């Protein structure tokens, strides 16, 4: 028992005119160029509306990339890695994704020496 | 991250190594998905390789 409905959904199909016709009998119990002519007829019920609204409707979103450079020990593990047996893999010798993503992988480690070499204490 | 930062003018900072292939992996790394084709021997992204060796 009810005088009144809303609805909420996220966006409807554009064929299968099936669920579009139930919805809209569901919505009021009073009813028994192609998608141009759908549209026109759902206009007395409808309220639609994209997403052009964020501009300056308070979305103020902040991205900043940051260059740095390498340190004195990056660089010399970067040369070491790069001048290695490597390179042949890194020229498609063998198993070209598997060696890429290796490299890659090791590459990304190396932003930081103290994960690949560990510095240790120089106990007695 | 977009969603915890839902709103009051969030700041998203990234860190990258320079002169690096990190950068070119930045600016382009849809080569993962270009290379979905069936795994093990893919032996693709022939002209590609220029990120790597810069």
């Amino acid at each position: 028992q009810s005088q009144q409905r809303l609805l909420l959904i996220d966006s409807p199909l554009h064929n299968t005119f099936l669920e579009l016709w139930t919805m809209v009998h569901f919505l009021v119990p009073g009813i028994s160029k192609v998608v141009i002519r759908l549209h026109r007829v759902t206009q007395p019920f409808i309220l639609r509306r994209t997403k052009r609204d964020v501009e300056k409707q308070l979305t103020k979103k902040y991205e900043h990339v940051l260059k740095c450079r390498l340190s004195n020990r990056q660089k010399a593990l970067y040369e070491d890695v790069i001048l290695q047996p490597g390179t042949q893999e890194a020229l498609k010798s063998g198993h070209f994704v598997n060696v890429l993503s290796i490299l890659v992988r090791l590459q990304r480690i190396c932003n930081h020496p103290g994960l690949v070499e560990p510095r240790h204490p120089g106990s007695s | 991250c977009d969603r915890i930062g839902r709103c009051k003018d969030i700041h998203i900072y990234r860190l990258v190594s320079g002169n690096s292939i990190e950068e070119k992996l930045l600016k382009n790394g849809t080569k993962d998905l270009i290379r979905e084709v069936a795994a093990q021997g893919n032996d693709y992204s022939m002209a590609f390789l220029t990120q790597r060796t810069i």
